[PDB]
């Protein structure tokens, strides 16, 4: 094949692999223990689900994934869970003690101890792999494990696998679903390090999926759970093309192609249409031009910014479902037309567009409605710059006083970083400024 | 990180302890044999962190007992817990510390700190994953001020990754046997900002005023103010103890709540005020819980928290409440006090909730905050410790325990310096 | 030297040897290096009965150390109430000053021995007396919160 291996790295990895392998698996007609009815091949395999999906000579058909924490609670839930006879055992790993919010602690002091195994275990995966094309790394940008030892991971992935790429799907810290003060110093730290090494990165705003959730799903105080599921509808619009035959971003190469013009500023946003909830099953259809519309709301996107304030580079349209090219053309063309969207000066001015007809997937238990068709907007805009500007801000502000910072030099870590780290934040809102103005 | 090693030192340390230890035991299902007899499985998730299991079903404090006079001893056997602690664990020598800081920490404790180092070393070898200890003691006496800063001492030295905590109870005129309180106090308070993650500032001049003043009791107890020494405990260990989302520990309270090493020393609250056998607390809401928390009178050291900054706050709701009423009940009280928290650490107050409420209540509320304005009850014990070092009173039990009194101007320093960082920060802008 | 055995038998309380060491010609109003004398010792640990006996043999109520500390400053700092009203009812000082502008009053309020505070008042204590910070000892009791003694010294 051309195989994928997922990787999980902290709770909020775990978790929201949880749900992205739950919708996978209904995606694809596979049962918890593994079995599959629908296609029958006896082992091994070459169908698009194989890039995500390994097969035994029993017929198991087993997630490409590794789920890595620091402490064992998340992903004991995990082992023991509707789940537990679908992943390799191997490939969930845990330590006993966690990072305690602290970069440095998930980078130096307590990732040490673990990382050697879990690049091991990966090295298993990768060698069953005929064609591996590269790795899906979920993590958090506020915890400890999420940042400190995902960028201790990604450093050592780029040395033992120099030609493949790497995806982020990162969850950016809200105060309204927040644990520790001092998530603004572990997100500038570990997307320092992580720049580098990551060829593209969806960032997920903790309180864009929230708001979303209170005035879409009319949940007044949406848990994790709420926002998991959610969060694995629009990654599984951005990975179905690799799960699926299809026309666009067929390969992890081509998400740089079509997204990633220049390196470092990698950080597309995502919008997804409809959002509609459970409640509302007899809703009325949404047609191609209105979910069309709906991805340049802000209320849809997953990161909280203003592209209308920005330029765009690049922009994909994935559509799902009951969807006739015919009628995305024209809703295109009203687009270009009506709205004032400028892209910068050196980019095609189109967009692009891939459709699965497919219906729409949704969790048993999940609080979204049916829909006959959806769409997922990929849209490389300088707007989302913002985002890095509020970061910003919350660190210096902290970083002014050196609050906090006594806990990070305590373990393996030089305070000379933190300069270096912000110089390089600093240097990435100024691509940003130079692209779009 | 789970288990926590347990010790209580001196006469006061083992009061508290013992009361901390017969609170936590009820909140468990534990009688005082050590079985468990409770009604939720969520008594025992999270057992190990201050328990160890035994051979049958039995459950034993991971409590160290320690105090150079052997009175406190049989008190604590005597105890409606007594029975409970492992027999092992009771490290007591014959003579006293005579109320004298340097007897504690150079000459009788120096004697015993090795005998209760063995069972320390016994205890952490048992651990899957010690976290770090946590000391019960008053600074105003001799062996939990002296013995217990020198014990602090020698295990930070032997567990420097572990977390070290204590609740320390600052003495008061208003509850005092001598006038060489503040001397111990201030020698203590050197060694804490020293060696401690974390400090409970649990002041007797605050617990004397909440019993005399608010709850009315006309001469207050030691047991009266033990009631909320004890429901303060409980309080701030609740999320150490249960499960809930927060997966808490003491790393990550240390990691959230001290932006600056040395300012350490938490000011907690808890409500509702009540005294032993009363239950007067009856119709308490959400909007007065969270108004009651954060009022001065509520606060267990004597401190305004309205004279200065609070660097970081946790806040802990306990029982069956509405959480969208708890969110915009902390909100409204942010919003509208924004003067008394600091601008440039955001988001620096943490909601958590846990379902199980403590014993005689349905509703409770605990407060854990970083407040500038703890430099007041410094400033206290300072000017008591000025006003008899230059008198240079009762200085010779010190010095003829071999003490330099060069010891005592470096105490009294290093305190003053601790009065003046709170200060710095406490008028620090953003701009 | 009789002088410096008084000065030691005053501190530690021992009656007997008061009695004998005076018996002896041994100098009531000695002084040791700091300028402490067996009434200042006797005051400061508490020895009412020779409070008692030095004063009446001639003992000065109102000597100052070098730190300008007269007996009653002492007594009123450690909280020995019946010697602060038989140093009183000798003659005392109620007002003096020491080097740290401290008085009587302030070393009480300080210590927060308030029975003594209530018989330092009622003997005329100053109660705008500041010391060399300009605190009297109501700003003491305002600036560290004591409640209690705030009201005690507004009557
Ligand atoms: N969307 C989403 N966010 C989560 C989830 N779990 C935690 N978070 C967020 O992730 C950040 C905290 O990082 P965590 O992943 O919980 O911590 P960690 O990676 O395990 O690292 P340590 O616990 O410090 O060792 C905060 O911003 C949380 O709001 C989740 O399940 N879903
Ligand atoms: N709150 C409280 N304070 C106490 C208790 N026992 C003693 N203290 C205080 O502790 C100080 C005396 O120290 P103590 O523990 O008795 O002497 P030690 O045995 O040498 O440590 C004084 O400030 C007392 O008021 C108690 O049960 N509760
Ligand atoms: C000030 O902001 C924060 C403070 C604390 C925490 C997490 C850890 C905690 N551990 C305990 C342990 C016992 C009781 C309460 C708590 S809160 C996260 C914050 O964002
Ligand atoms: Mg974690």
């Amino acid at each position: 094949m051309r195989e994928c291996i997922s990787i999980h790295v902290g709770q909020a990895g775990v978790q929201i692999g949880n749900a992205c392998w739950e919708l996978y698996c209904l995606e694809h007609g596979i049962q918890p223990d593994g079995q599959m009815p629908s296609d029958k091949t006896i082992g091994g395999g070459d169908d698009s689900f194989n890039t995500f999906f390994s097969e035994t000579g029993a017929g198991k058909h087993v997630p490409r994934a590794v789920f890595v924490d620091l402490e064992p609670t998340v992903i004991d839930e995990v082992r023991t869970g509707t789940y537990r006879q679908l992943f390799h055992p191997e490939q969930l790993i845990t330590g006993k003690e966690d990072a305690a919010n602290n970069y440095a602690r998930g980078h130096y002091t307590i990732g040490k101890e673990i990382i050697d195994l879990v690049l091991d275990r990966i090295r298993k995966l990768a060698d069953q792999c005929t064609g591996l094309q590269g790795f899906l790394v979920f993590h958090s940008f506020g915890g400890g494990t999420g940042s400190g030892f995902t960028s201790l991971l990604m450093e050592r992935l780029s040395v033992d696998y120099g030609k493949k790429s790497k995806l982020e799907f990162s969850i950016y810290p809200a105060p309204q679903v927040s644990t520790a003060v001092v998530e603004p110093y572990n997100s500038i730290l570990t997307t320092h390090t992580t720049l580098e090494h990551s060829d593209c990165a969806f960032m997920v705003d903790n309180e864009a999926i929230y708001d979303i959730c209170r005035r879409n799903l009319d949940i007044e105080r949406p848990t994790y759970t709420n926002l998991n599921r959610l969060i694995s509808q629009i990654v599984s619009s951005i990975t179905a093309s690799l799960r699926f035959d299809g026309a666009l971003n067929v390969d992890l190469t081509e998400f740089q192609t079509n997204l990633v013009p220049y390196p470092r500023i990698h950080f597309p946003l995502a919008t997804y249409a409809p959002v509609i909830s459970a409640e509302k099953a007899y809703h009325e259809q949404l047609s191609v031009a209105e979910i069309t519309n709906a991805c340049f709301e802000p209320a849809n996107q997953m990161v909280k910014c203003d592209p209308r304030h920005g330029k765009y580079m690049a922009c994909c349209l994935l559509y799902r479902g009951d969807v006739v090219p015919k009628d995305v053309n024209a809703a295109i063309a009203t687009i270009k037309t009506k709205r004032s969207i400028q892209f910068v000066d050196w980019c095609p001015t189109g967009f692009k567009v891939g459709i699965n007809y497919q219906p729409p997937t949704v969790v048993p238990g999940g609080d979204l409605a049916k829909v006959q068709r959806a769409v997922c907007m990929l849209s490389n805009t300088t707007a989302i710059a913002e985002a890095w500007a509020r970061l910003d801000h919350k660190f210096d502000l902290m970083y002014a006083k050196r609050a906090f910072v006594h806990w990070y030099v305590g373990e393996g870590m030089e305070e000379g970083e933190f300069s270096e780290a912000r110089e390089d934040m600093a240097a990435l809102e100024k691509d940003y400024e130079e692209v779009g103005v | 990180m789970r288990e926590i090693v347990h010790i209580q030192a001196g006469q006061c340390g083992n009061q508290i302890g013992a009361k901390f230890w017969e609170v936590i035991s009820d909140e468990h299902g534990i009688d005082p044999t050590g079985s468990y007899h409770g009604d939720s499985d969520l008594q025992l998730e999270r057992i190990n962190v201050y328990y160890n299991e035994a051979t049958g079903n039995k459950y034993v404090p991971r409590a160290i007992l320690v105090d150079l006079e052997p009175g406190t001893m049989d008190s604590v056997r005597s105890g409606p817990f007594g029975q409970i602690f492992r027999p092992d664990n009771f490290v007591f020598g014959q003579s006293g510390a005579g109320n004298n800081w340097a007897k504690g920490h150079y000459t009788e404790g120096a004697e015993l700190v090795d005998s209760v180092l063995d069972v320390v070393r016994k205890e952490s070898e048992s651990c899957d994953c010690l976290q770090g200890f946590q000391l019960t003691h008053s600074l105003g006496g001799g062996t939990g001020s002296g013995m217990g800063t020198l014990l602090i001492s020698k295990i930070r030295e032997e567990y420097p990754d572990r977390i070290m905590n204590t609740f320390s109870v600052m003495p008061s005129p208003k509850v005092s046997d001598t006038v060489v309180e503040p001397y111990n106090a201030t020698l203590s308070v050197h060694q804490l900002v020293e060696n401690t993650d974390e400090t409970y500032c649990i002041d007797n001049e605050a617990l004397y005023d909440i019993c005399f003043r608010t709850l009315k009791l006309t001469t207050p107890t030691y047991g009266d103010l033990n009631h909320l020494v004890s429901a303060t405990m409980s309080g701030v260990t609740t999320c150490l103890r249960f499960p809930g989302q927060l997966n808490a520990d003491l790393r990550k309270l240390a990691v959230n709540m001290v932006p600056f090493p040395r300012l350490h020393f938490f000011m907690p609250g808890f409500a509702p005020l009540t005294s032993r056998g009363s239950q007067q607390y009856r119709a308490l809401t959400v909007p007065e819980l969270t108004q009651q928390m954060f009022d001065s009178k509520n606060m267990m050291a004597a401190c305004d928290p309205r004279h200065g900054r609070y660097l970081t706050v946790a806040a802990i709701f306990r029982g069956r409440m509405s959480m969208k009423e708890v969110d915009e009940q902390m909100l409204n009280v942010q919003n509208k006090n924004s003067s008394y928290f600091v601008e440039w650490i955001p988001n620096n107050v943490k909601t958590a909730v846990c379902d199980i409420p403590p014993r005689g209540l349905k509703m409770s509320a605990t407060f854990i905050g970083n407040s500038t304005a703890i430099q007041e009850l410094f400033k206290r014990i300072s000017e008591q410790f000025t006003a008899m070092f230059r008198r240079k009173a009762f200085l010779h039990w010190y010095t003829g325990e071999g003490m330099d009194e060069m010891e005592f101007t470096e105490a009294e320093s290093n305190m003053n310096d601790l009065v003046s960082e709170y200060q710095q920060y406490q008028d620090a802008t953003a701009d | 030297d009789l002088g410096k055995k008084l000065l030691e038998a005053a501190r530690a309380g021992q009656d007997d040897e008061v009695r004998i060491l005076m018996a002896n010609g041994a100098d009531v109003n000695a002084t040791d290096a700091s300028g402490l004398t067996p009434l200042h010792l006797a005051a400061t640990y508490g020895h009412l009965e020779i409070v008692e006996v030095l004063l009446k043999h001639g003992a000065d109520v109102n000597a100052i150390d070098i730190m300008g500390s007269t007996p009653l400053h002492l007594a009123a700092l450690i909280g020995h109430l019946e010697i602060v009203e038989v140093l009183l009812k000798h003659g005392a000082d109620v007002n003096a000053v020491d080097t740290w502008g401290d008085t009587p009053l302030h070393l009480a309020a300080i210590m927060g021995h308030l029975e003594i505070v209530e018989v330092l008042l009622k003997h005329g204590a100053d109660v705008n007396a500041q010391d060399k910070f300009g605190k009297t000892a109501f700003d003491i009791s305002i600036d560290n919160g004591n409640e209690d003694l705030a009201e005690i010294l507004q009557k």
